């Protein structure tokens, strides 16, 4: 019997700061035990200061993004070039999602951007639509190991203030870009160490009302 | 899932919890699984995430619709009956939804609707829908009266909830509230389950059986 | 699991790489793959890792037995029928998959052996998820009459292709020589080319980070005197 | 069978089990007492597929009489419970298992506390101030959470026992014709007759 | 759906400093025989692409007759369809990839995996894979079926990353691929001595080898082994 | 179905400077259902610890093979088992049942009483020996406990800041998996005393 | 796998490929088909290569007890244990063998053992899943009392076709000679065969 | 839903239908009203898979509705029941058929009548002196063979019926939370509001 | 089913047994398996029954109407119109056939369209159950350029080893010759071939 998905692996990871916004994901492709790319980019620029990704079966994932990066183009088309805000772009991918209820695309999605008032938005979708905005949130392979550790170091969680035992939670201090890229790279680091189909490179896109950068590194290539 | 609504003197209590999961990883604690269909209309969401945010959302777009054509709320009789037959529609097909609609009106007073993917549509008092509906019911059905006041009918659905959290592990996360009365529904906060429990355990005297 | 055998002028030098794997998780980065039979004869192992292990240790405990009762040293064909015999009888069910090599008196051996009880005779083998990629690497660069210093290098190389190339291999390269006339070097850890590097931040919690609700000594000691 | 219930407060323990036997489509029988004393302070209830309950519960029974009679003494609860618990454990990987849940009630004269263990059919003990097997927790578990406090007196036991009843009497589909309920103390065994 | 009957086994490729080379043997199996022995599985698109396939034969046969129908189509009201408009390697690709992709969308895919290696305009290595789900990636190495498991490691071994591809040249490259087809004839058991080779090159253009077998074959160690263990003659 | 995930639970371990810290969650359930908050899954023989997790009533069993066991070897030894042994006779154990396993996930933790040296170990259902030098996981949240531990841990932490990291390795993973939680128990073991703490956690 | 054994004019001469496969992987291409359980009475082995073997073996334990106790036993004998092994164990083997053996009485004998665990003797035999592709071939090529130099040409020619047509034969040919004079064997390498 | 029964006696149909709506594990309501009033002096009670009951008695209610505005006039009992019969006939071979069986009960006004049909799913249709859907006719049967009579009055009837619903919730294992009685005679539908 | 076709000097004969089976019963043994679409295109079948005549019809009209307006249709003209009913009917449909002509400008054409629905040009074809058995007689037999006594020979001697090794063919050997000359008909019984 023929099956139409497969599982071409890969991890991915979205982190909302106060004015900016990251979202980074490993460069590995593979099928089953084998690497078929050790460079082959998931994280994408699709216009209006958004970055998407769809994680899981890349077929499916390239087809979504594909998509999207239309409905993009025509927005601009049909209403007089006006900026496709993070909040609507998300609705949007909802129902491309949705329009394959019965035959997804079987990928976890994330977009990252600024909101309309210019504070840092990262959005996480299921396969068949359903979103949600976050501050964080990882996708994919090692979701697993990564999501826990940013409970902990993103929004402090089970921490506490010395002295008080239990009592005072330790403050929710926000994090700068050079803070949160120490914690994607740690991040990934120990995911490459744990999962076998994370590795080789991390390219991470980060996003800030003066545009779209990227940064790129080297992770174990085993 | 545990998600809870009742009718009293004081209008509807809809309560539900916050937490999401695909097998036993926690998928997220910061669900909102209450959706606000216009400033009177509440839907509360049980079973898939997707199904019930994208038709409750459409809802909200028909019930727009409704009162854009006919200058006038529409019922909370008709706005349920949308969804169900819209269900129904795709019943075996796969669709996976427990919810309540609530809302109020004045030919109707406060009315709840539970409305079901194969296709159930019940008006009634009081609803439990979820995985951890039963743990739910209990606390409910031993303390609800009609004569409760807006605060101690608050309570009872957050208190509901919190059983429901503890007990069933597909719930949990926070604990959000609404009440609804002719002037629309009004928001009554996040209620994180970790500070939540340790503040009524002591408050209350109750879950002796853990230790604190 | 990436595992070679690889004979030489004087002897036969084995590999193996150090990854164990739950699904696609990493349960241990530094994996101990070459078994030592009895001192010169030394099996690396592939499959379950519970039956690599056992079937290794039952075999040479009654290896060592039969050495004492014949007070002669092992052979390697005696680990390798005793292996595939008992292999055999659990018809598969033991999910061991070993490269079994060793020096004795009648000379220098090197075989394969399967969970369903076959065994291989060759100059040089490969085993586990990462034997293609192995194998590639021997194919390309085996020639007879290779020495010592050929074929330790030989081997390494079979087992980095896989740690490279198969996900179901990883971490560091394990070898064990086996020469005539000689003492068995194990080389555990033969090369480190993938240590992790320093992390960006440290994760060190101030004292009374965590909430406690109790205390208590606990009394690991015996019943006391008085 | 259906439900059994279990609650610990207290100076006793309280155990609750339906009337009703139900095979198939007829309701056979609605006075079933689903539990056997296996010594003097010391009562357990059980559920679970028909025949095998029963006879567990006497093979257990006559083992501990057995060793009553021999070293003319009664065993702890927790020793009872560790018995039974072994031989379920025993039992699941057996050509064919027990298919047996209990509760175990007791009140242990040497340390003068009421102790109340929670074994399911795999050999899963664990001792609690309440508890219950099946589909009876979800309901019940709320209740007592909420409504429980480890100091009540038998009473009060008793009352919250209703409640739990009476909440099972509104949300469970199956009707399973009320509860007997026993009382286990310092003084022995005995039946609530009006319940 | 389907089952494939007759079948090509692995595509391999890779690039070097000034373009790209690809290689395939020429046997159409049927099931575990060796049933059709002059099977040309290389296909040649103008001067600058040459696109491998794998898998099912009558379903590459399909796609060959796509391909020669683009390049009819191509040329149609183009006064410069052998110039500034032909076609391009990423052009044909990308036609492939949305064809490969609606099929399995249908649930009735082309059984295939295909690489299309070629060389662009501006004198760019072009080299990508797609198959039956419709999965596209690219690598400096890539290759189909055994070859993935059994090239790549060799080929990865002179192009490790982005950066060792102007330090290789076609002869290194050629001699790569030369090396992995022999490999693949000691170890797969679908595949055959006779093999098509093509280089496409930036500056010479498109070089493409015929009959091709593999040599330098070592056997001779093999009358030594004897038995499976214990035997001694 | 699945016997590994039906109770749920974790356990997790590390070493540090002359010391080693296992930990484990309280919760017992059925499937869905939260029984008990009191089950520890952590046990002792002499000053070689214990942890298990999995089907429940293999872990109870376990836990009394073990007890019985250990108790035999120091009538005849005439001495306590130490963890390098202990680990042996675990992996003995579980591999007699090859064919009919105990549904468990079990960890060892300690130190040796006469090297002094900190030791700690892992295993799968039928005794395959994992013995690493940083941490070893197990239970339902293991992928969980294997992200927090790969980024939290460094080597040669002190007894006092070993306590912090390996209880916010446990805490923040359990808090991502609903099979584990209701409680959790720490314990810091130094060469001759051991600290048992309770953790404050959220009760969902 | 592609095996044969043919009588002749002066014994009996079997042949074998060198491929041993796992679906589409040759694990190893190598292999020595050709086994021997007495002194001039060999086998080829077809199937799986666990159970050929641990029969193969025990076949060797039975003949070498009936040396020590009852002298060289005859191809026949031979061929008859094997059976044993094949038919009391049908259930859980898979096994196809060809057993051949020279005696000075009897001469060059072969017997077939398909997977049934029926014997079979013939003048020359055919096995594995390569045979099928020379039925034709070697009953039009067949003659009895060739030459030793034929019958290895025969062999030679046979298994080169079977080889050519079935993906799981390959490699080397081995050949083992049986004769009076003694046991000789022969290897043919592909650059040889395949312009045949 | 569960226990849908009905009787017709001298001048009148009862039909008794239960209150309890059960999904899976919780009963969700205890007042439930499986009736639909199809025209004055006809009443159909219903019973099969959530849903498909209240869309397919809503459905013919609508058309029935229809029917009476355009002609200005009242089909008859057996009229309104060969149209539901002709519609769940037709459903049987859909490509998704309603999995619902009915009760029609009504009274006659040109004969002077009460008339009872039985209709199940399949779209097969009986009229009856008393009928029943599901399990319910496996208990109710016996007493109304031995017990009716045809001559009996609505209150005798009603008597009868109280038997039928007594015999029920002693045997039957689910508890359906008791039963809305609605009688169908000359002056219309009305409903029983103590039973 | 065993079936051939084979070019030769002069043009190209097809070969074919005359058994058709359910089961082990033999429905007909004295079935003609080669079928004319054309004046000199003719092709053999093997498979489904059902499902070769459907096709061999099909394919005769397109031919047929080909032939009213563009004159007479190639070889290569006619084995693309049975591959694409093959081919864009592989789901539903069980036929191996063997498509042979006879141009002037081209002369004897030989194509075989397998399970698949590929197309395959060759010198000459074998397929059909019975075809196993032959690949290494006919890979060994076969020369270019023979002549029509040779070629003849070559089919009988082929198909003769087919039936006699595979049950699902037999009956007599019909063949169909394709020259400039015309098209002359052959028949071979039983007697005739089992002795060769
Ligand atoms: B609740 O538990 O039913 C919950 C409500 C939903 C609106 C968020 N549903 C889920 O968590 C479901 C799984 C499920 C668990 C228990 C009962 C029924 C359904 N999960 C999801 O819908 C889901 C999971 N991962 C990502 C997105 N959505
Ligand atoms: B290798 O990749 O073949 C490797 C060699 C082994 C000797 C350490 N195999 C494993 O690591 C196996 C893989 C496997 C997974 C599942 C079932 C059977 C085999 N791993 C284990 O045996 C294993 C897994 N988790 C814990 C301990 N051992
Ligand atoms: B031959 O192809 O039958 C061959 C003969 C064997 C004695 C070496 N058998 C195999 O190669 C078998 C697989 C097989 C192929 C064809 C028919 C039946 C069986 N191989 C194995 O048994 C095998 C494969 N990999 C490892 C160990 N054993
Ligand atoms: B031949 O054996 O393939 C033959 C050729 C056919 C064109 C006459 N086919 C059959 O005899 C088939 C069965 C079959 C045998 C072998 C392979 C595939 C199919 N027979 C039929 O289709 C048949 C049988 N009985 C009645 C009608 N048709
Ligand atoms: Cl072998
Ligand atoms: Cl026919
Ligand atoms: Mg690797
Ligand atoms: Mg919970
Ligand atoms: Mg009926
Ligand atoms: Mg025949």
């Amino acid at each position: 019997q023929f099956n139409p998905y497969g599982d071409n692996g890969g991890t991915i990871l979205g982190i909302a700061g106060e004015d900016f916004a990251v979202l980074a994901g490993d460069t590995r492709n593979i099928t089953d035990y084998s690497i078929n790319s050790r460079y082959e980019p998931k994280v994408f620029d699709c216009g209006d200061n958004i970055v998407m990704s769809a994680n899981g079966f890349a077929a499916d994932g390239d087809a979504l993004v594909k998509r999207f990066k239309n409905s993009v183009k025509w927005y601009h088309f049909d209403h007089n070039d006006k900026k496709l805000s993070i909040n609507s772009a998300a609705r949007n991918i909802q129902h491309l999602l949705y329009g394959k209820r019965f035959f997804p695309y079987y990928v976890h999605t994330i977009i990252a951007g600024l909101d309309e008032d210019g504070k840092g938005a990262v959005y996480s979708f299921d396969p068949v639509g359903s979103y949600e905005r976050e501050q964080c949130r990882a996708g994919g392979a090692a979701a697993s190991l990564i999501m826990p550790f940013l409970d902990n170091q993103v929004n402090f969680k089970n921490q506490y203030e010395p002295g008080t035992n239990g009592k005072v939670k330790k403050p929710l201090k926000y994090l700068s870009v050079e803070e949160v890229i120490k914690l994607v790279r740690d991040s990934f680091t120990s995911a490459t160490e744990r999962h076998i189909q994370v590795g080789d490179g991390l390219e991470i896109l980060i996003v800030t009302k003066d545009g779209v950068r990227k940064e790129f590194y080297e992770l174990k290539r085993d | 899932t545990t998600t809870l609504a009742f009718r009293f003197q004081g209008g509807i209590i809809v309560a539900v919890d916050s937490r999401a999961t695909a097998g036993n990883w926690v998928a997220s604690q910061t669900v909102k699984k209450v959706i606000e269909i216009n400033p009177f209309l509440l839907g509360t969401m049980a079973g898939g995430s997707a199904d019930c945010q994208f038709w409750e959302t459409w809802l909200g777009s028909q019930c727009r619709l409704h009162e854009l054509r006919e200058k006038e709320r529409i019922s909370v009789a008709a706005a349920s009956k949308i969804l169900s037959n819209l269900v129904y529609q795709y019943k075996g097909a796969g669709l996976s939804m427990g919810t309540m609609i609530c809302g109020y009106t004045r030919k109707e007073g406060p009315t709840i609707y539970y409305v079901d993917s194969d296709g159930t549509r019940l008006k009634g008092d009081i609803f439990c829908v979820g995985s951890g509906q039963t743990f739910a019911y209990g606390v409910l059905d031993s303390n609800y009266k009609w004569d409760l006041s807006v605060e101690d009918a608050l309570y009872l659905g957050k208190r509901s909830i919190l059983a429901a959290a503890h007990r069933d592990a597909y719930s949990g996360g926070s604990v959000n509230l609404y009440h609804v009365t002719e002037d629309g529904w009004i928001y009554h906060g996040n209620h994180d389950v970790g500070e939540l429990f340790w503040k009524v355990k002591e408050e209350e005297g109750s879950f002796n059986n853990v230790i604190g | 699991t990436t595992i070679v055998g690889v004979k030489f002028n004087n002897g036969v030098v084995i590999a193996a790489d150090t990854r164990s794997t739950q699904g696609p998780i990493v349960a241990d980065k530094n994996c101990a793959k070459l078994h030592r039979i009895s001192p010169k004869i030394w099996c690396a192992g592939a499959g379950t890792a519970a039956d690599t292990e056992a079937v290794t240790q039952l075999i040479g405990s009654n290896i060592e037995l039969h050495s004492l009762y014949t007070s002669r040293e092992p052979r390697v064909v005696s680990a390798l029928q005793m292996l595939k015999q008992h292999l055999f009888k659990y018809q598969g069910h033991i999910g061991a998959y070993l490269i079994v090599a060793g020096v004795d008196p009648t000379g220098s051996h090197l075989f394969s052996i399967h969970a369903h009880g076959s065994t291989d005779v060759g100059y040089y083998l490969s085993l586990g998820s990462g034997s293609l990629a192995a194998m590639a690497v021997l194919e390309s660069h085996w020639k007879q009459d290779l020495t010592k210093e050929e074929a330790i290098k030989l081997a390494s190389d079979a087992i980095q292709a896989g740690i490279w190339n198969d996900l179901g291999s990883g971490s560091n390269v394990d070898v064990c020589v086996m020469e005539i006339g000689k003492d068995a070097e194990y080389l555990r850890n033969y090369l480190t080319p993938n240590v992790r590097e320093e992390k960006q931040k440290s994760y060190k919690f101030p004292r009374g980070t965590t909430a406690v609700l109790k205390e208590s000594i606990v009394n690991i000691c015996d019943i006391q005197e008085e | 069978m259906d439900i059994i219930l279990g609650i610990r407060v207290q100076d006793s323990v309280i155990l609750a089990s339906s009337k009703a036997v139900t095979r198939g489509i007829s309701v056979l029988k609605d006075s079933d007492d689903k539990t056997r004393q296996l010594s003097p302070h010391t009562l357990m209830s059980f559920a679970g597929e028909a025949g095998d309950t029963v006879q567990f519960a006497e093979y257990i029974q006559a083992n501990i009489q057995l060793y009553s009679i021999r070293e003319d003494y009664e065993l702890s609860p927790q020793a009872v419970s560790s018995f039974v618990r072994q031989e379920l454990a025993k039992s699941i990987r057996s050509r064919r298992p027990y298919q047996v849940n209990v509760l175990i009630g007791g009140y242990d004269k040497k340390k003068n506390k009421p102790e109340l263990y929670q074994i399911d059919y795999l050999g899963t003990k664990v001792e609690l101030p309440y508890g219950a097997h099946g589909y009876s927790g979800f309901y019940t578990f709320s209740l007592l959470d909420h409504h429980y406090r480890p100091d009540m007196t038998t009473e009060e036991g008793l009352d919250l026992l209703k409640l739990c009843v009476q909440e099972l009497e509104k949300r469970m589909p199956m009707d399973f014709k009320g509860v007997i309920v026993k009382i286990v103390d310092k003084d022995g065994i005995r039946q609530v007759d009006d319940f | 759906t389907q089952q494939p009957i007759v079948t090509g086994t692995s595509v391999i490729s890779m690039k070097y400093d000034n373009g790209v080379i690809i290689a395939a043997d020429n046997l159409g199996s049927y099931g575990s025989l060796l049933r059709f022995n002059g099977v040309e599985r290389l296909i040649p698109v103008g001067d600058n692409t040459v696109v491998g396939i794998s898998g099912d034969i009558s379903d590459m046969q399909h796609i060959e007759r796509l391909l020669k129908d683009l390049v009819t189509e191509n040329a149609y009201d183009n006064p410069l369809a052998d110039a500034e408009e032909a076609l391009e390697p990423s052009y044909i690709f990308e036609y492939l990839a949305t064809v490969m992709y609606q099929r399995r969308s249908k649930m009735n895919p082309l059984w295939n995996a295909i690489i299309v290696a070629g060389v662009q305009s501006n004198g760019d290595q072009f080299l990508r894979y797609v198959n039956l789900l419709g999965v596209t990636y690219s690598s400096p190495t890539l290759a189909t079926g055994f070859g993935a498991h059994m090239a790549n490691p060799l080929l990865r071994k002179v192009v490790d990353r982005e950066s060792d591809i102007p330090k290789t040249t076609v002869q290194v490259a050629e001699e790569a691929i030369v090396n992995a087809m022999r490999v693949l004839y000691y170890r797969d058991a679908r595949s055959s001595r006779n093999f098509s080779l093509a280089i496409i090159d930036k500056n010479t253009g498109l070089t493409f080898k015929k009959n091709l077998q593999v040599e330098n074959m070592k056997w001779d160690f093999a009358k030594d082994i004897k038995g499976y263990g214990t035997q001694k003659i | 179905s699945d016997p590994s995930s039906i109770n749920g639970g974790i356990v997790v371990a590390m070493t540090g400077k002359d010391c080693v810290a296992i930990a484990c969650d309280l919760r017992l359930g059925s499937q869905s259902l939260g029984v008990s908050n009191k089950f520890e899954k952590i046990f002792h023989y002499g000053h070689v610890f214990l942890g298990i997790t999995g089907l429940a009533t293999d872990v109870t069993t376990l836990n009394e093979m073990f007890r019985y066991k250990t108790n035999l070897y120091k009538l005849k030894e005439e001495r306590a088992i130490e963890p390098e042994t202990f680990t042996q006779l675990v992996s003995s154990s579980l591999y007699e049942r090859r064919f009919g396993p105990y549904f468990v996930g079990p960890v060892v933790a300690g130190i040796n009483s006469k090297s002094g040296k900190p030791f700690i170990a892992g295993f799968d259902l039928i005794g395959c020996i994992d013995e690493a030098k940083d941490f070893i996981v197990s239970g339902t949240a293991s992928d969980q406990l294997f992200g927090m531990c790969e980024s939290l841990y460094e080597p040669n932490l002190e007894p006092e800041d070993l306590f912090e990291t390996i209880s916010q390795a446990l805490l923040n993973a359990a808090d991502r998996d609903a099979l584990s939680g209701w409680g959790a128990v720490v314990y810091i073991i130094k060469k001759d005393e051991v600290v048992k703490r309770y953790l404050k956690m959220r009760q969902d | 796998t592609s095996i044969m054994a043919v009588t002749f004019k002066d014994g009996v001469i079997l042949g074998a490929d060198s491929r041993t496969t796992t679906g589409a992987y040759i694990a190893n291409r190598v292999t020595d088909k050709l086994t021997r359980v007495h002194d001039k009475i060999w086998c080829c082995r077809s199937g799986s290569a666990a159970d050929t073997q641990a029969i193969a073996d025990i076949v060797q334990y039975h003949l070498e007890l009936y040396t020590s106790q009852y002298g060289t036993p005859s191809t026949e004998t031979a061929a008859s244990v094997f059976k044993e092994l094949c038919y009391e164990n049908k259930d859980n083997l898979t096994a196809g063998i060809i057993v051949a053996g020279y005696d000075d009485k009897n001469k060059g004998e072969v017997y077939t053992i398909p997977l049934g665990g029926s014997v079979h003797k013939l003048p020359y035999a055919i096995a594995g899943s390569g045979s099928t592709f020379i039925y034709g071939y070697c009953d039009k090529n067949f003659r009895e009392n060739m030459s030793k130099e034929e019958t290895v040409d025969f062999i030679k020619h046979s298994l080169s076709q079977a080889i050519k047509w079935d993906g799981s034969s390959g490699g080397v040919i081995r050949m083992v000679v049986l004769t009076a004079a003694g046991v000789e064997r022969l290897i043919f390498y592909p650059d040889e065969y395949e312009q045949l």
